[PDB]
């Protein structure tokens, strides 16, 4: 029971939501976008900088 | 310092690099409704 | 606009605070009439004056050439940025290649950056190229017509010799600011200049500050605009500059009031607009780049969006 | 400045010549503390007609004082003295004249002009918009706004 | 066409003359012209309208 | 007109925060943090750690800010023999694709992190307990040490 | 802040100097109880007329007192005290002025504004509902319900 | 046409008369007239048009 | 030559016979400090209804005194000082005349000629403007602008 759409940018997918609560003439619209990691082998990676 | 331009001026913007280089293969679309908050692969 | 956002395990947002639409305008604004103007008795015109066509072809020639001194002045007057040191000149390839480096880390990503040289500065330039080690075709070229290739250090570079000529001023001691300014975005977000006075000038000098002079200040940085992250040449930040726009003077006592263009932005209530790592609180070292009194014509470098110019057309008279 | 009630109250005696500094004979305390009594009453009442004006009540149920500040603007003090005055007239067993009347009713008047309404009535709701101005999907805004009730789930009814 | 009104006439109903084209009023209030002595010279009648 | 510029917020705090759990999640280590890239072997050194651990089932990738880029690019540009190489560096300051034997990239979106005040000779006090059956879950333990300072807050920061 | 019947009765009293500190004259107990009920009574018939308007009325059998606390709101006094003096005068057989017959009629005005109704005029019953709508086919929508 | 109406009759209210095709007031505001005394002698409404 | 207070108090006390120059009356600082009062409210009430005319008010926490610059130019010392006259004429228990009406009047009505203006209708803003101003060649000037 509330106007939404959704969005693509680089394959990412934003839910949009608009809603009007409470009675003061303020319009809200919200932007949803959930994420998952995961780390599959810590010693295949890390920093690296430079040596004198 | 009254009439306004339709067109917006430029801003600044960022880049994507690490997105598109990190593995978005094995984990897609194993995290449904059935499986839960979280799913675990195997090791070698 | 700019925005932030919020960080919740469930997405509940109840009792937090959402974003505001603080919008702001950039005003362009009108110059002066550029008129030639000549007359000539009619005894004249019919006993002396001939080829008067080819007598009056270079007006527009003249015409053009004041609109684009007063564009040059106009550019440098409201520049922000700043590299290097007058003290020397272009010689290398880095000394170029930093402009486009620079651009590119601030996050300047539409349009096509130009930057534009003196006579001079082409032929150090291409003297130093003239000492490659593989590409014949540009050393050929290079040795013989003492030219550059249209892109040069990642950035299109032009030569011209229309550039004008500023003065520094003369200006000592150590400066500091003396009272903290505002840089609240509701109240700089008209202009983006802000006006500071500072302390530990000279006695009582005239024309201590001229126009198109830059102060960088010494203990703040550049902030990446969009990751607001701050900005690191190998082991030395990035500090923040400032151009003056008028000619200041300093009164007894070295208390100097002067107005700058580009404004380090750092609004605790809406910080989704911050372009400054920390605030200008009182005390804070400044320095002026350059020399006493040097004079030169400065080398410039911009974007395709960073001033734009516009003949207005004019009616026909009754 | 402080434009007291005090001073406001001394200012309607003046003006009908009750009692003044050039007077070999003047009133006692308890008349001065119900005219400012009054005062508190019809500015109070004043909060229907002509509306609030910015006057300062007194909040913990003391006494009116004389000499507290009342917190109207310089620019009433004609109005609300002349209007205070019709009022206390008959205590003294008075009657207002041609010039005082009019004197009150030309400053009234001028008190209600700095007080406009304007309501500038709205648009019905179910008014179409014109297909000119390009509405879209998502933000709605095919019909013009109107009372906007907002519903919720719960309380269906109401 | 536009009603003109008396400001002392309307002052304090206008909430009412507001909405007399969304809701539906059985009557509408408005006060008498008064003059400086309180007599009535004028009916409760808007005095007039714009042409 | 709010629809752009809040799908960039989205997607750049997404990838700064991803930018951190790397930083926060990965192991190996390489150089000193005061020295910034300057050479060829400060980008060779990575392919050769990584071949000569022995993973060879993947792609390997390296990513470096915009001011190394161009001092690298400044030392492609005197080199001796290449001529597409020096008139891609001179013109379009340009690095190759494949650098050194890892594949290079340039950008300016990068989180920063602050090293966290320490002091003192660190040691083990304890041994801990580090074997497969404990740790085939996670690749985490737990460890203490001692020589630190008397009591400061944030000993060791996160990276 | 709270209003009582005492002060309400003296107010009107000292409005036609009846009695009042501006004249030497002193309140006279007669004149008080007769001005607490008829202020009482004339309250019970305003019961209708203007509408309730928070009175608190004596519980049976004990008659008002002074010293009782009225309840009515502050802003109702002036027009309260001065329908009171013009159903009092008439004890004392004074005649009212015009300045005071006016300041009356404002007071009473001011009063009746803040009591407006406009009932707003509901529908008929029988009245088509549209099919704009999109009424329900079962359910008894459509018509307008017009009814308590 | 134009409305014709007097100095003190309207002195004060000016804008609202300037906008009465912009906005959509719900009445118009206007003075009455009275002499030197304070009588009134004329309604609110406009004195006439021109034609 | 320039015009300060007090001067039109003594005016208006001067035009009625309070005290006159040729009357073998005397003037009284209770007349005067009355008088430069009302004249401080008088125009602190003008400032809203008739136009601004340039008072110069007394600063903050002081008390006005007639020696104190009043900024008024020169024409509207008459119209000031027939309405203060008016404003005060009551405090005496005195009444005006018809001729000192139609005077103040006559004065109020040349003073109310200098500060009118009359507004002028702009257009709605979503009139059209027609093709013979050839709105091609520039942008956004297809229809008027309005008011801002």
């Amino acid at each position: 029971s509330i106007d939404s759409a959704v969005a693509t940018y680089e394959g990412f997918s934003i839910r949009v939501h608009k809603y009007a609560d409470g009675d003061a003439n303020v319009q809200k619209m919200r932007f949803d976008l959930l994420p998952a990691y995961v780390c599959f082998n810590p010693h295949m990676g890390g920093q690296f900088f430079g040596n004198p | 310092s009254q009439i306004v331009l339709k067109k917006f001026l430029p801003g600044f913007m960022s880049d994507l690099v690490l997105a598109k280089t990190v593995d978005r293969q094995l984990l897609a679309g194993e995290i449904n409704s059935s499986t839960g908050d979280s799913v675990s692969f195997k090791r070698p | 606009h700019q925005f932030s956002s919020l960080r919740t395990p469930t997405g509940d947002i109840s009792g937090q605070n959402k974003n505001n639409l603080i919008s702001g305008k950039a005003t362009g604004r009108v110059g002066n009439y550029i008129t030639v103007a000549v007359e000539y008795q009619q005894l004249e015109e019919a006993i002396k004056l001939n080829q008067l066509e080819e007598i009056l072809a270079p007006v527009r020639q003249r015409i053009v050439t004041d609109l684009e001194t007063e564009l040059a002045h106009f550019m440098m007057n409201n520049g922000a940025l700043s590299l290097g040191s007058p003290n020397t000149p272009i010689t290398k390839w880095s000394d170029v290649a930093q402009t486009a480096s620079f651009l590119k880390d601030l996050g300047v990503n539409e349009g096509e950056n130009y930057a534009v040289m003196d006579p001079w500065s082409a032929q150090r330039l291409a003297d130093a190229q003239t000492g490659l080690h593989a590409s014949d075709q540009l050393v050929r070229t290079a040795w013989e017509n003492a030219q550059i290739p249209t892109n040069f250090g990642g950035i299109r570079a032009l030569m011209s010799n229309g550039l004008a000529s500023r003065t520094q001023g003369a200006f000592g001691g150590t400066l500091t600011v003396k009272t903290q300014p505002t840089v609240t975005y509701n109240a700089v977000k008209d202009s983006y200049q802000f006006t500071v006075t500072l302390t530990g000038a000279t006695a009582s000098v005239t024309g201590f500050l001229k126009a198109g002079d830059q102060v960088k200040f010494t203990n703040t940085y550049w902030l990446q605009q969009q990751t607001k992250q701050a900005l690191y040449n190998g082991a030395t930040p990035i500090s923040f500059t400032a151009t003056v726009t008028a000619d200041a003077n300093s009164d007894s006592g070295g208390d100097v009031t002067v107005t700058l263009s580009g404004v380090p932005i750092y609004d605790t209530t809406n910080p989704q607009y911050n372009s400054v790592s920390r605030q200008v609180e009182a005390g804070d070292a400044v320095s002026v780049v350059g020399t006493a009194s040097q004079t030169m014509k400065p080398n410039l470098f911009y974007n395709k969006f960073f001033c734009g110019l516009g003949s207005i057309p004019l009616p026909k008279l009754h | 400045t402080v434009l007291t009630k005090g001073e406001i109250v001394l200012f309607a005696l003046r003006k009908f010549a009750i009692a003044s500094n050039a007077s070999l004979t003047d009133v006692e305390p308890q008349s001065i503390e119900d005219g400012v009594n009054d005062l508190e009453d019809m500015m109070s009442e004043w909060m229907i007609n002509p509306g609030d004006i910015g006057y300062a009540f007194a909040t913990g149920d003391e006494q009116p004082l004389p000499d507290d500040e009342s917190g109207l603007p310089r620019k009433y003090k004609h109005a609300v003295g002349y209007q205070l005055l019709l009022r206390m007239l008959s205590d003294y067993s008075l009657e207002p004249t041609p010039q005082v009347l009019s004197n009150a009713q030309r400053s009234y008047d001028a008190l209600m002009t700095d007080t406009l309404v304007v309501p500038s009535m709205r648009r019905r709701g179910d008014f179409p918009v014109g297909q000119g101005n390009k509405y879209d999907v998502f933000t709605s805004d095919r019909y013009y706004p109107g009372d906007l009730p907002l519903i919720d789930g719960d309380i269906p009814n109401a | 066409q536009i009603p003109i009104v008396g400001m002392e006439q309307i002052r304090g109903l206008e909430k009412h003359w507001e909405a007399r084209n969304k809701k539906r009023p059985a009557f509408l209030p408005l006060r008498e012209v008064r003059d400086k002595s309180g007599n009535i010279i004028a009916g409760a009648t808007p005095a007039g309208y714009t042409q």
